[PDB]
RNA sequence: GUUAAUGUAGCUUAAUACAAAGCAAAGCACUGAAAAUGCUUAGAUGGAUAUCCCAUAAACA
């Protein structure tokens, strides 16, 4: 049997949403209060305004949380992907999870493997074959090389659909977002 | 067998009520995740002005739980408040 | 400061937006079920083709 | 399509009678936290007999 392993990265929302203004309009009063009863460059605000194009960048969206979804080629098949590397039985699921963290990637993002638990796995077959989805959080992501070859993209669950059509990997969302 | 510690958030603003207004709305929303949270320590000011820092306990954390979580609490940071994640002593 | 029409209509909103958070939440924690049942669902389906692989996962 | 799930609101075989109920959950006020307490918020028969059923989602496929 062939041994293959994945990882569903998650991206965090960075910005907030905005608050209505009246909540600012009564930030401001609670904020006046406070004092009187008080007791004892930046990065751009959305970095796609530029882009409108550059899937690959890791920075798709910033408002929103992101999915890695990375093309991936297999000696007899080449299929639009999650994040993919082979694995061996040994290697336990988070230490293949980080392998799949600088593999595919090769970039300096800040992950931890909180939860050994995985979220997916998905059967496909022709040669018996398995995928492990793997599940983990990311407080920042420093993703190199933007551009790669590869057509890797950032996107949480609204292209997931587009890009997996079969059951085996149109799922993901059922443990996603 | 490894289940995710506890750890604290420190909601650190300059603003006193401000900070504990969120440490009130965000212990709330802890309880519609049911999220148990054992106190609810203050810092010593920070002086230099000062600033207050407020810890809200997070004890217990699942894999799906936890992506969401992080992801509705920053949605219901207000204003200006810097959340902080630190694994408890 | 807010004008007493202002607390008037703030009011009435207030109300939907915590009606509006108490939806989400009810299905936050709906969809939170659905995944913890389908990460569940997901230590299922490996179980069946191979339970050794789980061994180091558990940890 | 074969097996099989599964369809009053988180839960309940509460109910089909005189009410679609009880419980869980929710905003704000009250400042150690929690709980309590005051004032407030949102809801279901996705569906039939008097088992199939379409929808949904699985092993077969």
């Amino acid at each position: 049997w062939r041994l293959s392993g994945a990882l569903c990265l998650q991206r965090p929302p960075l910005i907030t949403k905005a608050l209505t203004p009246l909540q600012e309009e009564m930030a401001g009063l609670l904020q006046q209060i406070e004092v009187e009863r008080s007791l004892y460059r930046p990065g751009a605000r959305e970095t796609e305004a530029d882009k409108k194009n550059d899937r690959t960048s890791l920075h798709r969206k910033l408002d929103r949380n992101l999915v890695l979804l990375v093309r991936e080629k297999l000696g007899d098949q080449d299929v639009w992907m999650l994040p993919q590397v082979e694995w061996q039985p040994g290697e336990t699921l988070r230490g293949t999870a980080e392998r799949i963290l600088a593999t595919l990637s090769e970039n300096n993002m800040e992950a931890k493997f909180l939860g050994n638990a995985p979220c997916g796995h998905y059967k496909f077959k022709f040669l018996g074959v398995k995928v492990f989805f793997f599940k983990a959080l990311l407080l920042t992501g420093d993703f190199v090389q933007a551009g790669k070859k590869s057509r890797h993209v950032w996107a949480s669950k609204e292209e997931l659909g587009d890009y997996l059509q079969p059951k085996y990997l149109a799922q993901v969302r059922r443990f996603l977002l | 067998d490894y289940e995710y510690g506890v750890l604290n958030i420190h909601l650190t603003a300059y603003d006193m009520s401000l900070a504990e207004s969120y440490a009130q709305y965000v212990h709330r929303l802890c309880n519609r995740l049911s999220i148990k949270v054992e106190e609810s320590y203050a810092m010593p000011t920070k002086t230099m002005l000062t600033t207050h820092e407020r810890v809200v306990q997070i004890s217990g954390l699942s894999a799906t739980f936890a992506e969401i979580f992080l992801e509705v609490l920053q949605s219901n940071l207000p204003e200006g408040v810097r959340l902080s994640v630190r694994e408890h002593t | 400061e807010h004008s007493p029409e202002e607390s008037e209509r703030r009011a009435l909103l207030l109300k939907r937006w915590a009606l509006f958070k108490q939806q989400e939440h009810e299905m936050e924690r709906d969809a939170i079920r659905s995944m913890l049942e389908a990460q569940q669902e997901a230590l299922e389906e490996l179980k069946l083709e191979s339970a050794e692989l789980y061994a180091e996962a558990i940890k």
